[PDB]
């Protein structure tokens, strides 16, 4: 229960597992028919969202790191201002996602330290 | 149909 839980991505089945071999560390969903895949990058998570147990509601959310200060200019010729990345992900067993909270709070954490 | 009808999954309700 580490590294790898069994999560819903797009409404559609499969396990998330989590890589901290790679820089960025991150993390990759695979389909449990395998038809479908994708990949996260978990150095920008700057925030976790879970359902808490108590609450019928299965899911889980990651939020990316931003950098509004960038200011990026729209087709119209004016400046925008970009917005934070979020994933949003469905587990069924409140363990699975529990670990996945808990290893990517071990990422963030992780880079936070170091700066 | 918003991302605040996601978000209500959340707060849900005792």
């Amino acid at each position: 229960p580490s590294h790898s839980g069994a999560a819903i991505f797009e409404k559609v089945s499969g396990i998330i597992a989590i890589n901290e071999d790679v820089s960025p560390a991150e993390l990759t969903w695979r389909s449990t028919d395998g038809d479908k895949v994708h990949t996260v990058v978990l150095s920008t998570i700057d925030k976790l969202q879970a359902t808490p147990a108590s609450s019928e509601k299965m899911m889980l959310r990651l939020i990316g790191k931003v950098d509004e200060s960038k200011k990026r200019k729209d087709n119209e010729g004016n400046e925008v201002v970009p917005k934070p990345q979020r994933h949003m992900f469905s587990f069924n067993n409140r363990t699975v996602m529990d670990n996945i909270k808990m290893t990517l709070q071990q990422i963030i954490s992780r880079y936070k330290d170091a700066d | 149909l918003s991302p605040d009808d996601i978000e209500q999954w959340f707060t849900e309700d005792p």
